[PDB]
C-alpha cells in the first residue's frame, strides 16, 4: 500500500484536492488508499470513491472504442495490413482498463461491502460492482464473457431488490442505479425492451414521488429523470 | 451512447 | 528503456494511435522510445514528440495553477490552518512536472540538439529547450532560479538567431519560436516591453512575407500571427 | 493566459 503511511483524512483531503486539479488518476490512488484504512465510507467519501474511479475507466473506456474501431476497419474487406500494432496497443489500453477495474472490484470485496448495512452505502456499492463489472463485459470475448455479464447481473439486481424494499423512488441512488441497469440491459445482455421498461418505470414511478420532495431533493432526482428520458428518446 | 452516472 | 525492445516505426504508429485516443501519456512514452533509438527524427517524429510531452506537461502545468492559488489562499491572513496537505500534493504535482522537464530536456541534450543541423531541425529542438526551461522556471523559487530562466533565455536567443538567417520571417517554426520567446519576456522575465515589441516586429515582419506563400503556407503561418494578435491585445 | 505553441 503505497498510501499507507498517510493519514486517513490526509488522504480525503487530498482527494478533494485532485478534484479541482482535474487529475483523477490521483484522485482514484488517495481514495483506495483511504478504502484500504479498514474504516466504513461517509456518503461524501463513497462519492469522491466513484467519481475518481468513474473519471479513470471512463477515459480509459474511450481509447478502447476509438483504437477497437480503428481495429476493425484495419481487418474489413481490402483493408492494407498494418501488422500487429494495432491490436497490440487496443489490448494494452484493455489491460490496463481490466486492471483498474479488477481494483474497484477488489476494494468493494475488501471488504466494502460485507461491512455496508445500510441501504445507502449497500446499494451504492452493488451499484457500482455491477458497473465495473459491466466495463470488463464490454471488451470481453472469451470462455467467461457469460460469467462476467452473470456478475454484473447479479449485482445490479440485488441493489435493485434492496433499493426497492428500502429507498424511495426518487432517491438518486436508487434512479441512478436503474439507469444504469437499463443501460446493461439494452448494451451488454441484448435486452433492449427490458431496458426500456425499466427506464419508463423508473421515470414514471420517480415522478408520481416528486410531491414530497424539498426544492433540492427535487433538483437532484429531476436531474438523473432527465437522463432516463434522454436514453427512452435515444431507443424509441 | 447512453447515459449513465 | 521500457520501449527498447519495440521496432522504432512500430513505436512510431503506436504513438499516432495514442494521439488519436487521446492517450498523451502513452504517446509521449512512445516518442521517448523512439528518440532513444539514436535515429534522427524527421519532421513528422519532430511534431509527434512535441505534441506528446505539450499535452502532458500542459495538464502538470494547469493543475499546479489549480493547487497554487489554493495554497496560496491558504497561507493568507484570516485563513485557517489547513494542515501540511496542500504544499504537499502541489509539491508533488511539481516534483512530477519537473520530471517530465527533466525527461525532455535530457532527450534533447543525449542528442538531438547535436545532431541537428538543418534549420527547421536544430530550431525547432532549441525552441523546446526553451519552452521546457520555461516549465521549470515557472515553479522555480531557490538558489537555481536564475540560472534556470537563463537557460531558457540561451536556449530560445540561439534559436531566434538561426531562425532569422536561415528561414524566412513567415516559416511556422519561427513564428512559434517567436511567439513563445515573447511570453517568456512577459512572463518568466518581467520584461513586458520586450515581450510586445517581439510580438509586434515579428507579426509585422510575417505580414509583409505572406505574398511569397501558397494558400496552404498562409494557412499556417496566419495562424500563429493571430496568437501574436491575440497576446498583443491581453498586454495592451 | 497568453498563447503559446
Ligand atoms: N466531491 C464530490 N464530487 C461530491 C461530494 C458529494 C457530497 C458532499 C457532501 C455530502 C455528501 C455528498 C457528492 N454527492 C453526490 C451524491 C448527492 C448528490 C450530489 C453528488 S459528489
Ligand atoms: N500528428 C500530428 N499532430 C502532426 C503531424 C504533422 C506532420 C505531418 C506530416 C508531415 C509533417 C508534419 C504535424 N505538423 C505540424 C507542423 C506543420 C503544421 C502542422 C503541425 S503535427
Ligand atoms: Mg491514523
Ligand atoms: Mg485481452
Ligand atoms: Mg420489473
Ligand atoms: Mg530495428
Ligand atoms: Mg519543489
Ligand atoms: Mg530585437
Amino acid at each position: 500500500g503505497a498510501m499507507g503511511s498517510m493519514e486517513r483524512a490526509s488522504l480525503i483531503q487530498k482527494a478533494k484536492l485532485a478534484e479541482q486539479a482535474e487529475r483523477y488518476e490521483d484522485m482514484a490512488a488517495f481514495m483506495k488508499g483511504a478504502v484500504e484504512k479498514g474504516e466504513e465510507l461517509s456518503c461524501e467519501e463513497r462519492n469522491l470513491l466513484s467519481v475518481a474511479y468513474k473519471n479513470v475507466v471512463g477515459g480509459q473506456r474511450a481509447a478502447w472504442r476509438v483504437l477497437s474501431s480503428i481495429e476493425q476497419k484495419s481487418n474489413e474487406e481490402g483493408s492494407e495490413e498494418k501488422g500487429p500494432e494495432v491490436r497490440e496497443y487496443r489490448e494494452k489500453v484493455e489491460t490496463e482498463l481490466q486492471g483498474v477495474c479488477d481494483t474497484v472490484l477488489g476494494l468493494l470485496d475488501s471488504h466494502l461491502i460485507k461491512e455496508a448495512g445500510d441501504a445507502e452505502s449497500r446499494v451504492f456499492y452493488l451499484k457500482m460492482k455491477g458497473d465495473y463489472y459491466r466495463y470488463l463485459a464490454e471488451v470481453a470475448t472469451g470462455d467467461d464473457k457469460k460469467r462476467i455479464i452473470d456478475s454484473a447481473r447479479s449485482a445490479y439486481q440485488e441493489a435493485m431488490d434492496i433499493s426497492k424494499k428500502e429507498m424511495p423512488p426518487t432517491n438518486p441512488i436508487r434512479l441512478g442505479l436503474a439507469l444504469n441497469f437499463s443501460v446493461f440491459h439494452y448494451e451488454i445482455a441484448n435486452s433492449p425492451e427490458e431496458a426500456i421498461s425499466l427506464a419508463k418505470t423508473t421515470f414514471d414511478e420517480a415522478m408520481a414521488d416528486l410531491h414530497t420532495l424539498s426544492e433540492d431533493s427535487y433538483k437532484d432526482s429531476t436531474l438523473i429523470m432527465q437522463l432516463l428520458r434522454d436514453n427512452l428518446t435515444l431507443w424509441t | 451512447f447512453p447515459a449513465t452516472v
